């Protein structure tokens, strides 16, 4: 069965009930620095091509919480890399996208709100605001490296072939 | 086993016995009717007296062939006049005798008593039927 | 007047007194219990206790207690406490299928027709307080399928599969005492055969005496009706149909009988005392503005009779057996007719009754 | 006697038939017949069986087995005719024969066999034997067992449902099995999924085509999904196969790369949930389920000789998976025991062989080439002293002596 | 015929009479309810049996019990394969008499097919319904044997023909 | 007086007299519920359904209890099995498959009178019920024969008081008489 | 299908699957095959020694014997050349395909070893067929035991070949049905004047056999064919061979089919009358 993240640790902070898990990244926000050589972002791309064809998803930890997320927007960044022509132009598209705001628990237009912990207070809200917009930014650069091929203007089938799957039949978009 | 050979049941003393006792109608007197070409009268005469209470088969059987006699040397037309001519209770008997007949075909023999039961049935009604079948003493 | 209670047989039925609810057995080991409401029949109680089907039913009037009786070889007396029917067990002594039961018009006794080839009479000791039976045995030699009681309840009338309907007495002095002589003898000890028909075929289906008790009257599956009577020492007038047999009989007047059975539907029979003799007058079942209305043809099973399985039981309604009025049939059609003597009367200009 | 008896495997989609004593089949043919639609004549003998009832014009194509169950007695007695008369050419009453039903078949439609086959055919003996059980005795070919037993768990996957089936002792625990709505069609489906979503160039007309070659040359069960997506994306050029076909339509060639659906084809077996959206339960799963619900004295042996039959079951590691998977459940299930109290540890052994793929034809084969199975058959003078009704019962045979 | 509609005729007033059926407990034994006319215990609870025939081959035996009736009929054969499709015909039927609930497993000795009916069918059916069903079941049967017979003939015309005409 | 009593587990013939039991005089039958529900699982398998014997014990003696009973005259029952369906009912298995059930309906039960059935050795319930009764004082045969009483969940077969009191004529008959000496013999099983 | 085929359908696969796979290039597998015919006949292919490159096809016959004091032997040796070797031990005609050594057209040899029983029987009715031809008049007739109690006997006259074959109808309702076909094929002139005459005799050989040990009995049957030149000359003789080594086995064949065609009639009418029985209740 699917894969879960072992990144939560005893000293892992919360965001509502998401694990406010560090990265390594230039983004702005407030996620940790992560010091060792693997983050929560590299695990939900990492698991992607599997955990994307399952249905049901057990919440173990609230590191899945964080871990579910990046999947759903690895789904929302291949949608857009889709229609694109270049390494380039699809770094773009990429920002873009991780700025753009997206629904966040306790809105309708989330998912799994009911699995969800919705933020508490005004801080709360822009604090989560903060970190999910940051993991995206992350997760979208990191993903263009993935996606293309040396070979330019190739949004690698591959990767391509899974941008009508939606993982737990959930989405960002919707 | 051996003892389960034995059929107990036939000595147990709260069973049911019929009723039993101990001729038959003349002979001469049918034969001289259908020699005269008295058929109506032969039949009223071969229904008289019937052997209703003797044990040996040997008469029952030789009342049956009178009338069995009788019934065969029927033209089809007349029958209906005939058994018009009995009361209920000859009317009870014919249907008695007809089915005794029924189990010596020979011949064109069930084809007439079929026209026999026809016309007896349309006089007694069923009931002359359901008397055939809970007949304790029979021809 | 057709109701159908289901679709198989209704194997016995009873009515309280008022004719406000019947008690029915849907062959099954319950009886049910059904009261109208409005012009519908509505299902009031159930009777849960025996093991066997039940195949028979009576209700006494007036201390309104239902009696029934099974194949599982018991009788139980129902009481009526509050909502509930509560049943009490009366032991038979019998070791096979219990068959017809009857409570004695003066409710003291009732008499249970048996494959024990006996009659168990039966009666309540208020002393040690439980339910006691005697066995009327000689001379039964099969099993009892029918019961009716003379009014006097001492003389008891019996059908059974001997070909033989027979009068006994069923006197139990220490219930009631010495009955006044009657026709039918002088001598009533318990036990007493009284009178037992002549005849060595047919199954005695049903058997009833007249409202005075001075008439008995039975059918019997060879397609007979007869009538035994003790005002003419005895004498039985005997009469053979030309249909399929009978299976329940009773009185509407002195003279006059309504029977049914495998045909589907009512019959009428009347006796002539002076000639002694019994005749068929009957085919009770022939297919103001609202009747007008009603009866009028539209623009256009196959029996053209209101039962469509054999009718097993009939019983009388309202006017007892000296001037009945109305009566009920049940069948195994799952089916309970009401007929109304007067309309009968008015329906056929033909009808006679007496 | 000098002639070997004749051994017929009828399955839902194809019948397997031959002669004893012989490993393989020596016709293997989908169950179908093909009429023509008041009979006269020689109507009823104008018809076609197996390959040639596929594909005839003039014809209409029937299946009289639903479900292993034979749905239309006229027809399957046609179907019989030339099983025997055309394909194997035996004259039927100097033969014995072996024919096969699935468990809980009716004795009624033990006696319509019977019927069939002595009084049509005038057999000499007759035998019906149950699926599983002939896959249980096909097992003994395999290395892994030292002593012959009937008593296991049989896993039967061909291309419509999955049966899960435990027998003690040579019969079938009925009241035990379970189905599962994944087999070969299933896979197949689902691979299809997987292409039209990622390569171009396949005729919609010869879409399946495609995917059932895909899946018969190149699918296997892989030991960890995510390992397996991360060995394709690094050495790419040597998991990446590629298939070429022919346009039905033109005569020109297509040519497509074949990847994933390698192994998550045959992966919806642990994974349901991947392709079917009414059933979750991983095959791991189904099978403890089953050996749970059957008498706790028989469940060892049950987990000792978990037995594989059918085409479904060739996947090449399929049976590690299943062996694998299935000790991690019962394993953990122990480990909470020990925990909130030592049960000895549970041996499980999922057996795969060389004959699975007909494993019943060959069991049933192996069988009625011995004296024991001429013991065991209903004569034709006992179906006629005694009647159809010996045939409701065909006792087990082949272990003790 | 001419005889056919006379012999149906009176078979049927027959069976009215018979099946007239109710529910009887067993005088015998305890809890038991059994068809009296294949026990026959108690000789007062079964009626006199009657033949009805149409000739000395075709007739039918019907005996009658207080809940139940044995009927047996004697199917015409004219020749060998009339008399062996008649013997496999009843034999099929025969095998399921399971499911054709008002048929004997067996026939009785001399007879080709028989029928068990008992008050338990005559409660769950239409006993004129089944009347009528015997009677169309004799004269079915008759008309079955006839087109089995003439597609056995239709057939093996054929069958001579294909093999002789490739010579 | 004597008492049969018939469980799940064991059989026991007991007579008393004027007050209690005498162990001399007492027997027990090696055949009772559970043997006969195991013969019955050996009669369905001998029909077409197999039933295990552990996995559908439940099942099968459920069958039992709703379906079977005890034969009066085994040549008369095995006439009803064999030559009409009179005797076939149909039952449903807990998942909801239906199975018709007939002469095994009287076969099962008749274990109790015929051990070597079972492979059980022995003279069976009335032929032990004989022995007690014939052997025991003379003074109480009489009041015996005329007391005996069924008790425990495997006497409630239907025809078992029936098929005793029968069995016992022909053994009174053949081992204490010769000729037809009856009418005097009573006895009532109630 | 109502005429039997004359060619084995296992031999034929067999052998094209192994001769598509040498030619292709390909290690030959292992073959190891026994399996029967009609008439008590039983094969088998094999591996001789285990060599795979070679591919042996064996019949047993248990009247070989006599269709050798008829020419078998040399026969088959005019048809199978040098694919015929020395007998496989338990078997009475080997042949023998070597893989590394096939001819340009591997069908036609395919078809002949799919009909290596009907070549085993040809040398009797070619026997005959060249003595009515020569006007070789008063030759004893040919006695060959097919099966373990049925014959046939082969004869040559002056103007016809006749070809009686004795035959038994193990069950006794099979020879009320079997009367039905031979009356068919007895009037069979009246469709095809030019077709040989057929006669049937029931329980009783034809006269000319009553003074040998020729079978009696009420499930004998002996059926007569009259081959007349245009079926036996050297046009006609292969497919009068054809059809008349596959008599016996027609029409017991044909027998079978009518039994199973009136239990579709039986099935019919059955559920017919359960239709009808059940319209008499009320309903549920």
């Amino acid at each position: 069965p699917a894969y879960h993240s072992s990144l939560m640790d005893p000293d892992t902070k919360l965001i509502g009930n998401m694990a406010l898990l560090p990265i390594r990244s230039q983004f702005k926000g407030p996620a940790p620095r992560e010091t060792k050589d693997t983050d929560i972002v590299d695990e939900a791309i990492y698991y992607f091509k599997a955990n994307v064809f399952f249905k049901n998803y057990e919440i173990k930890n609230e590191a899945d919480r964080t871990l579910i997320y990046i999947t759903l927007y690895i789904s929302e960044c291949l949608k857009k890399l889709q229609k694109c022509n270049s390494k380039s132009q699809g770094e773009k598209e990429m920002y873009t996208l991780g700025i753009t705001n997206f629904p966040i628990p306790g809105e309708p237009g989330f998912p799994l709100n009911a699995i969800y912990a919705k933020p508490a207070n005004k801080q709360e809200d822009e604090v989560m605001r903060a970190y999910l917009q940051q993991l995206r930014q992350e997760t979208g650069l990191r993903l263009c490296e993935k996606v293309f091929d040396p070979q330019n203007d190739k949004p690698s089938k591959w990767w391509t072939c899974f941008v009508k799957r939606q993982f737990m039949n959930k989405s960002l978009s919707g | 086993a051996r003892f389960r050979k034995v059929d107990v049941d036939e000595y147990d003393e709260n069973k049911f016995v019929d009723e039993d006792d101990g001729a038959g109608p003349d002979e001469g007197e049918v034969d001289s009717c259908l020699r005269q070409g008295n058929m109506t009268a032969a039949l009223q005469a071969a229904l008289k007296n019937p052997p209703i209470n003797t044990k040996s088969q040997a008469v029952k059987d030789r009342a049956g062939s009178i009338v069995l006699k009788v019934l065969i040397s029927f033209k089809a037309n007349d029958i209906e006049k005939a058994v018009q001519s009995l009361d209920k209770n000859g009317v009870d008997l014919l249907m008695k005798y007809i089915y005794k007949g029924f189990e010596s075909p020979s011949d064109n023999s069930s084809a007439v008593l079929l026209q026999w039961h026809e016309k007896a049935l349309a006089a007694g009604g069923v009931g002359s039927i359901v008397r055939v079948l809970t007949a304790r003493k029979t021809v | 007047a057709y109701h159908s209670f289901l679709v198989e047989p209704i194997s016995c039925h009873a009515w309280n007194k008022d004719r406000t609810q019947i008690a029915i057995c849907p062959n099954n080991h319950e009886v049910h219990i059904y009261e109208k409401s409005g012009n519908k029949w509505v299902q009031v109680h159930e009777l849960k206790e025996h093991n066997g089907q039940v195949t028979g039913v009576d209700w006494a009037p007036d201390s309104n207690r239902i009696v029934t009786c099974g194949t599982d070889r018991n009788a139980y007396v129902w009481t009526l406490k509050g909502r509930t029917w509560k049943p009490t067990l009366v032991i038979l002594r019998i070791n096979r299928a219990a068959r017809c039961v009857r409570w004695a018009p003066n409710e003291k006794k009732f008499a249970v027709g048996s494959g024990s080839r006996v009659i168990s009479i039966c009666y309540f000791e208020q002393e040690n307080d439980w339910w006691v039976c005697k066995h009327i045995k000689k001379p039964i030699r099969s099993t009892v399928l029918s019961l009716d009681w003379h009014p006097n309840s001492v003389l008891l009338a019996a059908g059974s599969c001997d070909f033989k309907c027979r009068i006994f007495s069923a006197y139990i002095k220490e219930v009631e005492e010495r009955p006044a002589p009657t026709p039918w003898g002088s001598k009533m000890p318990f036990g007493e055969l009284m009178f037992e028909s002549s005849s060595s075929c047919g199954w005695v289906h049903g058997v009833c005496f007249s409202a005075n008790g001075s008439r008995v009257a039975w059918v019997s599956h060879d397609s007979t009706v007869c009538l035994a009577d003790a005002d003419k020492k005895m004498a039985v007038a005997t009469l053979a149909s030309e249909t399929l047999p009978l299976l329940a009989v009773t009185f509407i007047t002195e003279s006059s009988l309504v029977a049914a059975g495998h045909d589907c539907f009512p019959v009428l029979f009347t006796y002539d005392s002076a000639a002694g003799k019994l005749s068929f007058g009957g085919r009770l079942d022939v297919p103001t503005a609202r009747e007008r209305f009603q009866n009028l043809d539209k623009k256009a099973a196959g029996l053209d009779s209101l039962h469509k399985n054999s009718v097993s039981q009939i019983s009388v309604l309202s006017g007892g057996k000296a001037k009945c009025s109305q009566f009920c049939t049940t069948g195994m059609d799952g089916g309970m007719s009401i007929w109304d003597v007067r309309s009968l009367e008015s329906a056929l200009k033909d009808l006679k009754i007496v | 006697g000098r002639l070997p008896a004749c051994v017929v495997d009828c399955g839902t989609g194809y019948t397997k038939l031959g002669y004893a004593g012989n490993t393989e089949p020596q016709f293997i043919i989908p169950s179908c017949i093909a009429i023509k639609e008041v009979m006269k004549g020689v109507d009823d003998l104008d018809f076609f069986i197996g390959d040639e009832a596929i594909e005839k014009p003039t014809y209409a194509t029937k299946w009289p087995i639903r479900h292993g169950i034979v749905e239309d007695w006229d027809l399957m007695e046609r179907f019989m005719e030339q099983v025997i008369f055309k394909y194997l050419r035996a004259e039927p009453e100097d033969h014995y024969f072996l024919l096969t039903e699935p468990p809980l078949n009716t004795p009624e439609n033990r006696e319509y066999t019977a019927e069939i086959m002595f009084e049509s055919f005038n057999v000499p003996g007759l035998y019906i034997a149950v699926q599983a059980v002939l896959a249980l005795a096909a097992s003994w070919t395999s290395r892994q067992v030292g002593e012959r037993t009937l008593t296991g768990t049989v896993i039967d996957s061909g291309d419509g449902v999955t049966h899960v089936i435990p027998v003690a002792e040579g019969y079938v625990i009925g009241s035990c099995i379970k189905h599962i709505p994944i087999a070969g069609r299933d896979i197949t489906y689902f691979i299809q999924q997987l292409l039209r979503d990622r390569e171009v160039g396949i005729p919609p007309e010869q879409s399946l085509e495609t995917a059932k070659a895909v899946k018969e040359r190149y699918s296997y069960v892989c030991p960890d999904l995510v390992k397996e997506f991360n060995k394709y994306d690094t050495d790419g050029s040597k998991w990446i196969k590629q298939y070429t076909g022919i346009n039905a339509i033109s005569k020109k060639e297509f040519s497509i790369d074949v990847g994933y659906e390698r192994f998550l084809g045959p992966e919806i077996f642990f994974h349901p949930e991947f392709a079917n959206p009414d059933f979750t339960q991983p095959i791991s799963e189904v099978v403890d389920e089953v050996i749970q619900n059957c008498p706790i004295d028989v469940r060892r042996p049950l987990y000792k000789n978990i037995v594989l039959s059918g085409g479904s079951t060739m996947f090449r590691d399929f049976g590690r998976r299943l062996q694998r998977d299935l000790k991690r459940t019962v394993d953990a299930r122990l480990k909470l025991s020990e925990e909130l109290s030592k049960p000895k540890p549970i041996d499980v052994q999922v057996i795969t062989h060389h004959m699975q793929r007909y494993a019943v034809w060959f069991g049933g084969s192996m069988l009625a080439s011995t004296p024991e199975f001429y013991q065991v058959c209903h004569t034709k003078k006992d179906y006629e002293e005694i009647g159809p009704s010996i045939c409701r019962h065909n006792p087990v045979f082949g272990v003790m002596s | 015929t001419a005889t056919l509609r006379p012999y149906l005729s009176a078979v049927r007033a027959t069976l009215q009479a018979a099946l007239c059926l109710e529910n009887f407990s067993s005088q015998v034994v305890e809890r038991h309810n059994k068809p009296e006319v294949e026990v026959r215990s108690s000789k007062e609870l079964l009626l006199q049996p009657v033949t009805i025939s149409r000739n000395e081959k075709e007739k039918v035996l019907i005996e009658g019990s207080i809940n139940s009736v044995r009927v047996s009929i004697a199917v015409k054969q004219a020749d060998e394969i009339e008399k062996i499709l008649c013997h496999k015909f009843m034999r099929f039927m025969m095998m399921r008499a399971e499911n054709f609930f008002i048929l004997r497993r067996k026939p009785v000795e001399g007879y080709d097919i028989s029928f068990l009916i008992t008050n338990f069918h005559t409660e769950q059916m239409y006993k004129h319904k089944l009347v009528d069903f015997v009677i169309h079941f004799m004269e079915e049967i008759d008309k079955e044997i006839s087109e089995m017979k003439l597609s056995v003939n239709a057939r093996a015309r054929i069958v001579a023909e294909e093999f002789l005409k490739n010579f | 007086g004597v008492v049969v009593d018939s469980g799940d587990g064991v059989t026991h013939i007991c007579p008393v007299y004027e007050g209690f039991s005498l162990p001399h005089l007492t027997r027990r039958l090696d055949i009772a519920g559970r043997d006969i529900t195991r013969y019955l699982i050996k009669l369905l398998l001998l029909r077409g359904y197999a039933f295990n014997h552990s996995a559908d014990f439940e099942t099968v003696r459920m069958i039992k209890e709703k379906l079977c009973y005890v034969g009066y005259n085994i040549e008369q029952e095995q006439k009803l099995a064999l030559e009409t369906t009179v005797l076939v009912e149909s039952y449903t298995l807990p998942d909801g498959r239906i199975i018709k059930v007939g002469g095994e309906r009287f076969e099962a039960p008749e274990a109790l009178f015929q051990p070597h059935l079972i492979n059980v050795e022995g003279v069976g319930v009335a032929e032990l019920l004989f022995n007690t009764i014939q052997a025991a004082d003379i003074d109480t045969r009489s009041e015996f024969y005329k007391h005996i009483v069924l008790s425990g969940g495997s006497t409630m077969y239907p025809g078992l008081p029936s098929r005793l009191e029968r069995e016992l004529k022909q053994l009174y008959l053949e081992r204490v008489l010769k000729g037809d000496v009856e009418k005097l013999s009573k006895f009532k099983i109630r | 299908m109502i005429l039997l085929e004359v060619n084995n359908r296992i031999i034929e696969e067999t052998l094209a699957l192994k001769f598509e796979n040498a030619a292709a290039g390909n290690k030959p597998e292992a073959v190891e095959v026994t399996f029967a015919d009609f008439d008590g006949v039983l094969y088998h292919i094999s591996n001789p020694n285990g060599d795979k490159t070679k591919v042996m096809v064996s019949i047993s016959l248990k009247f070989y014997k006599e269709l050798q004091a008829h020419g078998a032997d040399e026969l088959l040796k005019r048809v199978y050349g040098s694919y015929l070797v020395n007998p496989e031990s338990g078997y009475n005609v080997s042949l023998l395909y070597d893989l590394e050594n096939l001819p340009a057209s591997k069908d036609s040899i395919v078809h002949q070893a799919g009909m290596l029983k009907r070549n085993c029987f040809a040398s009797v009715f070619e026997k005959y067929f060249q003595f009515q031809e020569e006007g070789k008049e008063g030759e004893n007739r040919a006695v060959i035991h097919y099966r373990d109690d049925e014959t046939m006997y082969v004869e040559s006259k002056k103007d016809r070949v006749t070809v009686v074959f004795s035959t038994v109808f193990k069950d006794d309702d099979d020879v009320v049905i079997g009367k039905v076909f031979m009356q068919e094929f007895k009037e069979g002139r009246r469709a095809s004047h030019t077709a040989p005459q057929v006669l049937f005799s029931h329980r009783e050989p034809p006269l000319e056999l009553k003074d040998t040990d020729a079978a009696v009995g009420d499930n004998i049957g002996y059926i007569t064919f009259v081959l007349f030149p245009r079926h036996t000359n050297a046009s006609a003789r292969d497919n009068t061979i054809n059809l008349i080594h596959t008599f016996r086995d027609y029409l017991h064949y044909h027998i079978k089919c009518s039994k199973a065609y009136i239990h579709t009639r039986m099935r019919a009418k059955t559920s017919d009358f359960l239709k009808v029985l059940n319209r008499a209740r009320p309903d549920a």
